């Protein structure tokens, strides 16, 4: 009964029965469909013919066109072929899902969540099969920049081949055929898995947070496997191919990961919005099960219940996470502001910063277990990461276990938060905004950003033992970390390792945005800028004051007769609106700034 | 791309996403 | 009874009696002795005998020596002379300020406000009279670089020499000398003043306001009254003067006005502090007014306190300051944003952005008042100023008239607003933060930097027309507008005119700022953008999460032994200070950061 | 300026600022 399972803004809006939930999912495969169809054939460039594919998106699905054998010039015969056929597909699809299929229903009500899971493996198993069998006779891209049929080979120790990798994909289909069957048979009712078929919402969590660890998986997999062929190199090679379009070509030539990256860091951002928007939906979930008092006696065996309640283990358990923050935050942090200080009065003969020491670490636990040979710029990066993640995890703890007591509801004498929405509760105890579940959601997507920025500077070749450009002094440190880095960092594929800390970094990069594509990564940056301010108008503690002023403006218009112009003041956003449309903003109008980054 | 087509079509963009907060106020 | 009439954290800090207040009037007068004998002694340089001063206020007021004809060596005997002897007076002020006089407080309770500016008016002009003699008799610097006494002469309209200089002092000696005595005899007894001798904000008051405008004529005349001498020019002599270090004499070369453009921007900001400050104190008189039913039989003849209540004069009045933001804001943004997707994309062959057409547009109506010869960069920066202005009049007008009553409170039931100092109300109606008299205050804060930026940016000699470098194909508007800035407009003593809008702008003067003073203000910058960042913490909608939070920190500090370290976490700020300090770092970080751009 | 005296010197701005927060909290 999802209407009476989501939040009052959504009870009128969520697919309310299993036939409505069905159709839903249909219609995102159309929008699927949809999105390959209307990018093969429109923002391409402002003139494909001559300019070929210049812009974002568009250049990675081109590069898949490539990376399958195909013509990958700008609107060729095969990139309409195949534009024209899943835009056939999205209509079909879209068709079907808005129409009522009252025998389709009555069969889904037949249907449990363990039933769709083996289906799911059998469907995966066919598509893993088929796309070996494909590449087998068939082919892809070959070496010799000819579409090849690959083989089939089992040989999964020796060397990698085409024909081995079209083996990996038959062989994951017969996997996932036994692994179907097996369950077809015995079911997923073992203890501690039984509780799913209860809840939607439990079953889309665990989705979505397995689905965030792939993420993580794909961004490693990006710039650890750069075959050509048969890994992430396809997007390297396709921008320096015949088919790329000459700026393109021009770009990669000094940025040769540039697509790959571009890909890297759509995953790396969609993967944390899975992760901290699935823990929501299982906090979520618990928190369901703690305000449903019949909800309790099927859920008394899990330990959940009781933390939930119990404040020494809410705050060992959350001061935990925050030293896990501290500590890496303080060393990556700390070491690094000292270098930016030694390297920006590099130059000073006397007074207090003259002849500072350069604080020079390397990584030798990575190296022993992966075979890297790291500078100070991995140790500082990973530790800023690594504390960026626990810092992240300090409100997404809270939204599992702090969402209906806490030590602070006990301290000011409440019974209970009295949902996962409410924005605050008042000036009372020196204010109260922003402790239910749904504003902690909010707070570890905007924390969250202390590991993404820090990723994405390490990705693209920033020095990260420092804020600012290695000064002369320390030359010798940068130099040796960039022998090191050629010879064992496979990120050397994608980026030269520059001498520029983040904020030279960005002097150089937006300099260099200047020329290219005409400019318009400025126009991107600045738009951006002007947004990302505007939402502090909504985030800051100042809603009463525009709803206010509100008035004047909505009046101001009806006196000149374009009421429907005041409108837009009838009021202003509430704080829940405020919140989240600011969050929302706040953090996509970084990514764009960071996308800018990537597209030079 | 001439300045009248390119005018209207930015006047279509502004049209377009000005129509957003009115789906929240 | 100030006791009574300010905000419940300041009556306890207030000083509560006349002798206090004299009290800390004197102390005043010791900080500002004090001050003067600290900066020309320490911050002065690394090492001032081969670095001269370098570094900021030290550099003014050891322009100040220069013009004063004294050696302006860096710790010279004269500097020295200068420093000890504002030392002593401070030491003595700071005695007799912290000595409790029971004879001089019986006299103060017969002192009135009337009178003491009658006082004011005579000291007053016994200073402007004896500084006109000592530039008579013993003189200032000379056109010859040699002290020179002045002479004496009151030929008002002919040429300006130092001798009429000297005339000038002596006739405003004589001029408040007469109106002194005038007042003697006749008091302030007028209607519409006799009022202020009631209230002691009343008249703080005024003089916050009217220094605000002080401030203003002073930065103006900082710009165009240059004369080296009698004039602000002493600040361009002195930086390429045989005093001047050799690295700030190798700034001055490129930036003549750099030290001129420090003192300006100084004033501008401490102008717009006392105008909103000001207006905040007579707000709250007002407010008093309006919340002792008592003080009403005497100032029903006043039409404020009918305007506090009459929605309909509410609407109308800020109406008409809302437009008079919103019209120039969007002409001088609008122009200025499609000139720069005209610079941005110019060359661009094909395409939505190519080939636009710079919007140029003169000054006519300053040029037929003043005497300028204006550009698109002058039409565009003054709109911008000028609706910044409006801009921040909206909370300043809403302190006055709003901080009662007002359309909203009627719209949602309430009688009234309960002080001038209440956060907020809770989550009711959509959420109320920051109704109050000082929350609205805190806003005109924020607000006023849309007067402060273009305003620093324009004086700083960026092209105004553009955000962004002006692009090859609009070099004639660039170098038209250059021809007529050098010949017309005495800002070009100050500033070259770039073609530079303020984000290619930032671009270079950070760059610069990597090699001048050994980087610091590199240093400068990122810290102040570090603190910057954190004050979000404080003024978004979060502060309860911050409360529950320190709970935990707390907590660990405490398990380890450290308890004493954990009361940091005692509790989160609250709304109230959260708001204040947010604002208050938020300002002037901002502020630290355009004084970088003022030190290249 | 010695690397004792620098860094002596910049812990008393530490400790110093540090105290700020204590007067409110
Ligand atoms: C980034 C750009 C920005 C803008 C363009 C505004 N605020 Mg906003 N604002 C901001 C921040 C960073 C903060 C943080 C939190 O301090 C706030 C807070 C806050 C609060 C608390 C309130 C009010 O209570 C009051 C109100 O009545 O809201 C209904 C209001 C108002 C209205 C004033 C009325 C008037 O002057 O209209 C006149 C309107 C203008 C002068 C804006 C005209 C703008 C253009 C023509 C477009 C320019 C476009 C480009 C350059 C691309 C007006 C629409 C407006 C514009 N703000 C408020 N604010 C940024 C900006
Ligand atoms: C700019 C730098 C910045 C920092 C360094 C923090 N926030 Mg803050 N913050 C920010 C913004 C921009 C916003 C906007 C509004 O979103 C917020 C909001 C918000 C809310 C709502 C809450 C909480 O409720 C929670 C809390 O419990 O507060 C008592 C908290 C916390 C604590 C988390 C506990 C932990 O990880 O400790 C571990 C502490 C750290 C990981 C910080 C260690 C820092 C250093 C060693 C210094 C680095 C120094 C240099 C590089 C010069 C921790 C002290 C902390 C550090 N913040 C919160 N915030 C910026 C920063
Ligand atoms: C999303 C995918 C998914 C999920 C949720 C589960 C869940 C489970 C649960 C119910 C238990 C394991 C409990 C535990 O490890 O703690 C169970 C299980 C098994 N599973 Mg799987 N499995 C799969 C995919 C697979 C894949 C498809 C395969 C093989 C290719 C298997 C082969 C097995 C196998 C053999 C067993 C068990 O003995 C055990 C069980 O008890 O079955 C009920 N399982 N499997
Ligand atoms: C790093 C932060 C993080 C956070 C805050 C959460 C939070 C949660 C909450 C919502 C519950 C129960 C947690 C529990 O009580 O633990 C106690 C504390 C410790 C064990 C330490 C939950 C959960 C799960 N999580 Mg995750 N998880 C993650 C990372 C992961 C990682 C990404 C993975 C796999 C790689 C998973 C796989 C699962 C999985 C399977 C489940 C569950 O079934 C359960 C759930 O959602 O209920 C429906 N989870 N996860
Ligand atoms: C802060 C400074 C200050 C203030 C608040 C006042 C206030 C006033 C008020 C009480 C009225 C004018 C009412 C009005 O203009 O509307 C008054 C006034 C005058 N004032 Mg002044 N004056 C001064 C400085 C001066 C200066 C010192 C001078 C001369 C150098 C004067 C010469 C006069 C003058 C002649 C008159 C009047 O006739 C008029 C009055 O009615 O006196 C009570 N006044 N003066
Ligand atoms: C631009 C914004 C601005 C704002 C919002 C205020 C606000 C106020 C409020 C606090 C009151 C009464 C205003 C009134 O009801 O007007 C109605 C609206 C219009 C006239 C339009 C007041 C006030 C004064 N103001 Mg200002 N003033 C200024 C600019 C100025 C300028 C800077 C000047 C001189 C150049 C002054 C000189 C004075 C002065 C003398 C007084 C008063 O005696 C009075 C006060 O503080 O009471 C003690 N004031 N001023
Ligand atoms: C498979 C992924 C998935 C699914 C099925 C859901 C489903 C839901 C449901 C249970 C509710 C209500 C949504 C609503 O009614 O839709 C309405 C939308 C439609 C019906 C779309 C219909 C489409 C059209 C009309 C046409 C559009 C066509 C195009 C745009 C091409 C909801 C919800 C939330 N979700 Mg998630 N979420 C996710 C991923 C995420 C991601 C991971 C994130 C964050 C990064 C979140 C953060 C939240 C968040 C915060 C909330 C809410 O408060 C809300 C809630 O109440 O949860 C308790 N959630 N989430
Ligand atoms: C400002 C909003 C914003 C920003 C900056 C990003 C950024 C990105 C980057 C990080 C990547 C790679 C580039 C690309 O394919 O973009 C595609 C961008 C869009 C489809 C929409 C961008 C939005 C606007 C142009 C309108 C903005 C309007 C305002 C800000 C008022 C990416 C991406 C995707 N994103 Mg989003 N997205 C969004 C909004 C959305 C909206 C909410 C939606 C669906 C309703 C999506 C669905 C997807 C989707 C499917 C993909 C990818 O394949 C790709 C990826 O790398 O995944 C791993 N994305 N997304
Ligand atoms: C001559 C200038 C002047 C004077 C006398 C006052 C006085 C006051 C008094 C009436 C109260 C309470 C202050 C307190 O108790 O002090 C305590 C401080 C001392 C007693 C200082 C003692 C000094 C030491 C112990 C040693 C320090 C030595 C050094 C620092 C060297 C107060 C006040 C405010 N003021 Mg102003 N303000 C100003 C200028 C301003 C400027 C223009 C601004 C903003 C830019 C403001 C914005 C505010 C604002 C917001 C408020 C408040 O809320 C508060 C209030 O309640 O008003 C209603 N105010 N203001
Ligand atoms: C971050 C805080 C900050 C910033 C950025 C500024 C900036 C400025 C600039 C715009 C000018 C010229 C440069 C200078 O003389 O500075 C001097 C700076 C200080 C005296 C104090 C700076 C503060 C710190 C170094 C400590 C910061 C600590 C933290 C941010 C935690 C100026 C200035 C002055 N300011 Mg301030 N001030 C302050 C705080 C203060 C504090 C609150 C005080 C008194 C308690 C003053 C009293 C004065 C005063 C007297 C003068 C001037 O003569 C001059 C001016 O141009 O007036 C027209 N100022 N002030
Ligand atoms: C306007 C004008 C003319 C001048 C304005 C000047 C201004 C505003 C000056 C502001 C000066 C400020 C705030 C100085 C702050 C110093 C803080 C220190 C020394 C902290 C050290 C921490 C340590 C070692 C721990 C380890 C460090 C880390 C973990 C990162
Ligand atoms: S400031 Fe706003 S969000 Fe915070 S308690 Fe008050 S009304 Fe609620």
């Amino acid at each position: 009964n999802p209407r009476a399972q989501v939040f009052e803004y959504f009870k009128l809006k969520v697919p309310a029965t299993r036939g409505a939930v069905l159709k839903a999912h249909i219609n995102h495969l159309g929008n699927v469909a949809a999105m390959v169809s209307f990018i093969l054939v429109h923002h391409l460039s402002w003139d494909p013919a001559t300019q070929g594919v210049l812009w974002a998106p568009a250049t990675m699905f081109y590069a898949r066109l490539y990376q399958l054998g195909l013509d990958a010039v700008a609107l060729s015969p095969d990139a309409l072929f195949v534009a024209r056929m899943h835009l056939l597909a999205a209509i079909i699809l879209w068709g079907f899902g808005h129409v009522k299929s009252p025998a389709e229903e009555k069969f889904l009500e037949k249907v449990t969540m363990g039933k769709a899971l083996v289906a799911q493996f059998h469907f995966f198993a066919l598509i893993a099969t088929l796309w070996g069998l494909h590449m087998a006779f068939y082919g892809i891209l070959g070496p010799s920049g000819k579409l090849e049929p690959t083989g089939l080979s089992f040989d999964m120790f020796g060397p990698i081949t085409p024909a081995t990798m079209a083996g990996n994909h038959v062989a994951f289909g017969a996997v996932f055929f036994l692994g179907g069957i097996f369950h077809y048979f015995a079911g997923f009712n073992t203890k501690r898995f039984a509780f799913f078929e209860k809840d939607w919402e439990a079953v889309l969590s665990v989705s979505c947070q397995i689905l965030a660890f792939h993420f993580a998986t794909v961004v490693f997999a990006m710039i650890i496997w750069q075959h050509p062929q048969l890994g992430f190199g396809f997007m390297r090679e396709y921008a320096v191919s015949q088919y790329a379009g000459p700026e393109l070509k021009m770009i990669a030539q000094s940025n040769p990961g540039l697509l790959v990256k571009q890909a890297i860091l759509g995953h790396l951002v969609m993967g944390i919005m899975f992760w901290i928007g699935g823990v929501f939906h299982g906090a979520h979930f618990m928190l369901r099960v703690l305000n449903d008092p019949k909800l309790a006696e099927e859920m008394k065996d899990f330990k959940f219940i009781k933390r939930c309640y119990d404040h020494e283990f809410q705050k060992k358990f959350l001061a935990l996470i925050m030293f896990g923050a501290f500590l890496p935050i303080f060393v990556s942090y700390g070491i690094a502001t000292h270098n930016t200080i030694a390297d920006i009065h590099a130059a000073s003969k006397t007074g207090l910063f003259a002849h500072m020491t350069y604080i020079n670490i390397g990584t030798p636990l990575h190296d022993a277990i992966f075979g890297s040979k790291g500078s100070i710029s991995e140790f500082v990066a990973a530790h800023a990461i690594a504390g960026g993640l626990h810092f992240t995890m300090v409100p997404m703890w809270r939204m599992v276990f702090f969402s209906k007591v806490s030590p602070w509801t006990t301290k000011v004498g409440m019974k209970a938060k009295r949902d996962g929405e409410f924005p605050c509760l008042g000036p009372a105890y020196g204010g109260t905004c922003s402790i239910s579940l749904v504003d902690q959601f909010y707070l570890a997507i905007f924390f969250s950003l202390q590991v993404i920025a820090p990723a994405w500077f390490y990705i693209d070749g920033c020095w990260m033992g420092s804020f600012v450009a290695v000064a002369a002094p320390y030359n010798d440190i940068y130099q040796a970390a960039l022998a090191t880095f050629n010879s064992h960092n496979p990120l050397h594929q994608l980026s030269p390792l520059t001498n520029m800390g983040y904020f030279s970094y960005i002097i150089q990069q937006t300099t260099a945005m200047f020329s290219r594509y005409d400019g318009h990564m400025i126009q991107a940056l600045l738009g951006a800028h002007f947004i990302w301010a505007f939402t502090f108008s909504m985030l800051f503690q100042y809603r009463g004051s525009r709803d206010e002023g509100a008035m004047v403006l909505k009046w101001a218009h009806q006196q000149v007769g374009v009421g429907f112009a005041g409108k837009m003041y009838n009021r202003a956003l509430s704080l829940k609106e405020g919140k989240a449309i600011g969050c929302f903003l706040f953090f996509k109008m970084t990514i764009v700034c960071m996308w800018a980054l990537a597209m030079v | 791309y001439s300045p009248t087509f390119n005018v209207a079509h930015i006047l279509a963009f502004f049209f377009l996403f000005l129509h957003i907060p009115f789906y929240f106020v």
